[PDB]
């Protein structure tokens, strides 16, 4: 089969610098009748049914993403990234015109280069509503470092599980391509006021540790 | 609302004096008696040129807009009398209901009924008189100008009390020259059976008497397409449906020939895996004929099969049977995944015009060794059992498919009900004709399909899905003749129809024809 | 480029049903076989299957050739979609991907070519895991305290559970001020339901200016609310 | 590059001889006389 597929999943570019997104077929793509390369580049928004923006593995759409775009290479393609780190930084896959069976990769990223700069670690017990609290005792948040590389901790019954935290994350935080999220200790619902502690932490893979601060069970 | 338009908007046709002599003209001229539409303002249709006007004492209306948009998406022409001067233009405006640019071309030049005429390369005509609801009183419209400039008119407006609209039919009028070059009178040739008669003997008077005018025909109502039953359909119902069907290293191939070829069934197929018609479209192809379709199969692994093309140059296809580009004809693909497929997939047959590519199980494409008579590592034979997984949908796993090239691969002809008792068009096999078709007395015998008449024409048909005799009759035709007392005496006429039986139109049959208007008495003079 | 667009955003359950549509016209209609393209929101999507969409001649991925159902409907400028049987990622948005046209004078259906690659694609049209929990009002008060808040490290925030939908209308801050995308919505955790503990920058003058809400419901979980939530 | 051609060249008139003409693009032979008809303005 064709196994129209991609490889680095992100990237981690340099400002001013240059990459590229990179995937390939298993084999044949310049087929045999002209070698006419029956591939082309989806790029768009994360998420999305693909559209073709590379097309015909050597050429480009109508105002299409051009330093983040490219070309293939045998069984392979690669879309570029020369000054593209942020705002042409889109969801990206090669595509077959091969086959049937031929579809679109999973929408590997385009990005600038992120630290594991140190997250906004505090102390915090619940609010009031502590004696159903659950998940969200020791809360803490994260800015500005790599979109995995800073996350709040598991501090609450002094479990000081540094990083380690139960937690939503999302989008941008900092022009560096880093992204933003908040987590806290596992507890049940009543045990976010009555766990033996209701400290509070934070970690981050470029910190020199991590950082925390202490607090009573369901303190306010 | 309507009213009745009496006798106005006639206009000097063309720019030639003319002495006291009645001229016979065609040209866009409002139809006597017709209705004004009466408007007392929207935009309208131009149509084909449009008659105007109004009794505006203060000049109320001052001007009009003319185009397809009336808005800035293209030109339109403006026209305003303006106080001083009458002022012409062609912007591609933008207003509303009346406003209080590319602009191509421009110029300048109740008691009362102004009175004009548009039309359409632009022209204009007018009149200008006193009034007392248009007057039953007849003037022709002067020209008033002529316009270089081609603008695309299809609607027009109106820009400011009573107002009147009308449509410029195309017509014959006859037109009353007089000594002073002037229009004095006009008829209107198409109005009624008098209007007829004045218009052909080039005459405002016409004397006592009979005179022809005009050529009455019944007009065929709708058409009749007769053909013989479809029957003996092409062997693409057993082809594709073989579960046999051909590995693509030994293609196999048959002439369908003298048979119902159904390509309308492949066209609307929605089970159908493709369709590959290098020739004829399928909606085309349903109707299509040859002297036999080369009819042909072969299968492999999809992405490979896939190179089966006349003029094509995959490797797969030069492995098997890769058509010439003389090759143009139809195709059709199955799903071989789902049923051709052994336990090892493709592997059930030898994978990719029928061994045109001079191929066979020997030896055949590897240069490495002088080709001594083992068929794998000497000299390889490329059409081995197929790679395609048998786990795989039809694109990866194998598919199969089919096509013919093109006096007997005939498609169906399709047939309407019959009718009987009306003019008609009708087409039987290759004869074609216009007639009211008849059910009928007339035998003839079993191989026989037409009647004639002594003078070698067709007088009948052989229906050929009911084997009944239609007698045929011409669709009614004859005279127009306009009986008529002086008009000195009256304008009172009757109308003959010659021939013609009254059905096929106070009336009265005559031995001459249907006559209508004229009262039958028992008295005789 | 193409007409496209996609429709009918729902819950739809794994083992279960669930329903869908999609916007088409020109050669991605008549002249192409194009792609029903869809995804768990976790990656840009691929083909389910491939649709010639005038009289719908029908090709589909093995992985979906069950689960998932396309039908032609190009005159009507559309494609039809529904799923029985649905996969474990039955929470799947997807679109029409307009493919492009026939590139010889062959004649009939074109899917001896081409594959789900296409010049347009119909935006994605959401979904979500019906066999998850399908409310939302569950919410739980916590962000950090006077170690950050009214200080250099300040955020508005709160825990939230049991979602049908990831966004949640109480946006973890309470609308004062919410840095960063840290307000982040729920994601697929241990509530049976989308789960969040977020909290972005706030305010620095103190844990009321920092002011936050819980609720992890929207629209599509019938409960979303701004419920309160607050530091410490 | 009909709202642009170049002039319309003319000679003077040549009365009561047999001539040749051309007036406007309407062409003929004949003896052209002064003459007492009513052409309407714009005829
Ligand atoms: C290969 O054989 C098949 C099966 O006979 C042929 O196609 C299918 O033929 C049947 C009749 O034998 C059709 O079924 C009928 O369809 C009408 C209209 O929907 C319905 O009212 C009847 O109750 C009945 O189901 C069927 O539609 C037709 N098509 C398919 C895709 O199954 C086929 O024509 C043969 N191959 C060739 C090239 O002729
Ligand atoms: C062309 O095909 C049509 C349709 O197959 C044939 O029509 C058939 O015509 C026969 C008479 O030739 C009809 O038979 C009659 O049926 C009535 C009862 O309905 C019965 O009272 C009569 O005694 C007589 O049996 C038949 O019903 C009719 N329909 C069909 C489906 O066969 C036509 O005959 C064919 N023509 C030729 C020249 O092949
Ligand atoms: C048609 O022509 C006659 C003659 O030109 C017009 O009648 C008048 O004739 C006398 C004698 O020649 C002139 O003094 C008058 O000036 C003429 N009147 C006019 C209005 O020209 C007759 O009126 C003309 N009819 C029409 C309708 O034009
Ligand atoms: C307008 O035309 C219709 C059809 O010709 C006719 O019935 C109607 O009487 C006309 N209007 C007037 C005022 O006669
Ligand atoms: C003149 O015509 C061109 C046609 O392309 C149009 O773009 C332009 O806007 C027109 N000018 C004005 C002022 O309408
Ligand atoms: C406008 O006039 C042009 C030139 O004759 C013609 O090609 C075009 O079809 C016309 N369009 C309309 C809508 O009148
Ligand atoms: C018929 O024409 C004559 C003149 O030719 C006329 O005097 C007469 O009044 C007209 N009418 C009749 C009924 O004769
Ligand atoms: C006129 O047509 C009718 C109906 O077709 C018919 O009955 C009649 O015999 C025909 N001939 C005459 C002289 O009426
Ligand atoms: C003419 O004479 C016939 C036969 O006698 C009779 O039926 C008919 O009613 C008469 N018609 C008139 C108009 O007198």
């Amino acid at each position: 089969d064709i196994v129209m597929t991609q490889s680095p999943d992100s990237l981690a570019v340099s400002l001013g610098e240059r990459a590229t997104i990179n995937c390939r077929s298993s084999q044949s793509v310049l087929y045999s009748s002209n070698n006419e390369n029956y591939l082309a580049w989806y790029q768009q928004k994360p998420g999305q049914p693909p559209k073709l923006l590379i097309y015909w593995a050597s050429t480009r759409e109508s105002g299409i993403p051009d330093r983040f775009s490219g070309s293939g290479s045998g069984t392979d393609f690669t879309l570029t990234i020369s000054r593209l780190q942020a705002e042409d930084v889109a969801v990206y896959y090669c595509q077959q015109y091969y086959s049937l069976p031929r579809t679109f990769g999973q929408g590997t990223k385009v990005e600038i280069k992120r630290t594991v700069a140190a997250p906004s670690v505090f102390i915090f017990p619940p609010s009031d509503e502590q004696l159903k609290s659950g998940t969200a005792s020791v809360v803490c948040l994260l800015n500005n470092f790599y979109p995995r590389e800073a996350k709040v901790q598991w501090k609450v019954d002094n479990a000081l599980q540094s990083g380690n935290s139960q937690e939503s994350v999302t989008e941008q935080d900092s022009k560096d391509s880093t992204y933003s999220l908040s987590s806290t200790l596992t507890l049940s619902k009543a045990d976010y006021e009555k766990h033996k502690v209701y400290a509070c932490e934070v970690t981050h893979q470029g910190l020199s540790s991590p950082v925390t601060k202490s607090f009573n069970r369901g303190e306010c | 609302a309507y009213t009745n338009s009496f006798t106005r908007g006639v206009y000097y046709p063309d720019k030639v004096f003319r002495s006291s002599v009645l001229h016979s003209t065609q040209d866009l001229f409002l139809p006597f008696f017709s209705n004004v539409t009466w408007f007392h303002n929207p935009v309208l249709p131009f149509n084909d040129g449009v008659y105007f006007a109004s009794t505006e004492k203060s000049n109320i209306i001052r001007g009009w807009i003319f185009g397809t948009t009336l808005d800035s998406k293209t030109q339109s022409l403006l026209i305003v009398n303006n106080a001083t001067n009458v002022v012409i233009k062609v912007c591609e405006f933008q207003f509303c209901n009346d406003p209080f640019n590319n602009c191509t071309f421009e110029y300048v030049s109740f008691k009362n009924l102004r009175e004009f005429v548009f039309k359409n390369y632009f022209k204009i005509y007018s009149k200008h008189t006193p009034i007392n609801d248009l007057p039953q009183g007849f003037s022709a419209l002067e020209p008033l100008v002529d316009l270089p400039i081609g603008i695309n008119i299809t609607r027009f407006q109106t820009l400011l009390a009573a107002y009147y609209v009308g449509y410029l039919q195309p017509r014959t009028f006859l037109l009353k020259y007089n000594e002073n070059g002037t229009i004095t009178d006009a008829v209107d040739c198409a109005l009624d059976p008098l209007s007829e008669t004045k218009c052909t003997l080039k005459s405002f008077t016409v004397e006592k008497g009979i005179y022809q005018t005009s050529n009455f025909r019944v007009q065929p109502t709708e058409s009749i397409v007769r053909f013989p039953n479809i029957t003996n359909l092409c062997p693409f119902g057993e082809v594709f449906n073989a579960t046999r069907f051909a590995s693509v290293y030994a293609w196999n191939r048959k002439r369908i020939s003298n048979c119902v070829a159904d390509y309308s069934v492949l066209y609307n197929s929605a089970s159908f895996s493709t369709f590959k018609c290098y020739g004829v479209s399928p909606t085309k192809l349903n109707d299509l004929c040859f002297t036999n379709v080369y009819a042909d199969s072969f299968v492999i692994r999809g992405d490979e099969v896939r190179q089966i093309a006349p003029g094509q140059t995959g490797k797969i296809a030069d492995y098997n049977y890769k058509l010439p580009d003389d090759f143009t004809g139809c195709v059709i693909a199955w799903n071989s995944n789902n049923l051709d497929s052994k336990v090892g997939g493709n592997y059930n047959y030898l994978y990719r015009k029928p061994f045109e590519r001079d191929i066979s199980e020997a030896i055949y494409q590897a240069g490495s060794t002088p080709c001594n008579g083992v068929e794998g590592y000497n000299c390889y034979f490329p059409l081995q059992s197929y790679g395609f997984q048998p786990t795989n949908g039809v694109g990866y796993q194998p598919y199969r498919v089919v096509v013919l090239s093109f006096a007997t691969v005939c498609g169906p002809k399709k047939s309407t009900n019959l009718v009987k008792n009306k003019c008609v068009n009708f087409n039987f096999n290759g004869l074609t004709g216009t007639g009211v078709l008849t059910e009928s007395n007339k035998k003839f015998l079993p191989f026989q399909q037409f009647g004639r008449d002594i003078a070698d024409t067709t007088d009948a048909v052989r229906d050929p899905q009911t084997l009944e005799i239609l007698d045929i009759t011409p669709c009614s035709f004859g005279g127009v003749s306009v009986i008529t007392p002086g008009t000195n005496t009256s304008n009172e006429v009757a109308v003959l129809y010659q021939d013609v039986n009254c059905t096929e139109v106070n009336v009265f049959q005559t031995r001459a024809g249907c006559l209508i208007g004229a009262e039958h008495v028992n008295n005789s003079y | 480029q193409v007409q496209l667009v996609q429709s009918g955003a729902e819950v739809k359950k794994p083992g279960a049903s669930v329903q869908v549509s999609c916007q088409a016209s020109a050669n991605t209609f008549t002249n192409h076989y194009i792609h029903w393209v869809r995804q768990a929101p976790g990656q840009g999507l691929e083909w389910m299957g491939i649709i010639y969409p005038t009289g719908g001649n029908t090709i589909y991925a093995q992985g979906f050739q069950g689960r998932v159902t396309m039908t032609r409907d190009t005159s009507l400028n559309t494609i039809y979609l529904e799923l029985s049987s649905l996969r474990s990622e039955d929470t799947a948005v997807y679109y029409c991907a307009r493919d492009v046209r026939v590139d010889d004078s062959w004649s009939g259906y074109d899917l001896l070519s081409g594959g789900t690659y296409f010049d347009y694609w119909g935006q994605g049209t959401l979904v979500t895991v019906s066999s998850a929990s399908t409310k939302g009002p569950s919410v739980f008060p916590l962000a950090p305290s006077s170690k950050s808040t009214s200080g250099g490290t300040a955020a508005l925030g709160c825990l939230v559970k049991d979602y049908f939908p990831e966004p949640v209308t109480v946006s973890w801050n309470s609308g004062a001020l919410t840095s960063g995308v840290h307000t982040f919505p729920a994601v697929l955790q241990s509530s049976g339901l989308y789960s969040l503990s977020s909290v972005v920058t706030v305010p620095s003058s103190s844990l009321g200016t920092q002011t936050y809400i819980c609720n992890v419901n929207h629209k599509p979980s019938n409960t979303k609310v701004d419920k309160k939530v607050e530091p410490k």
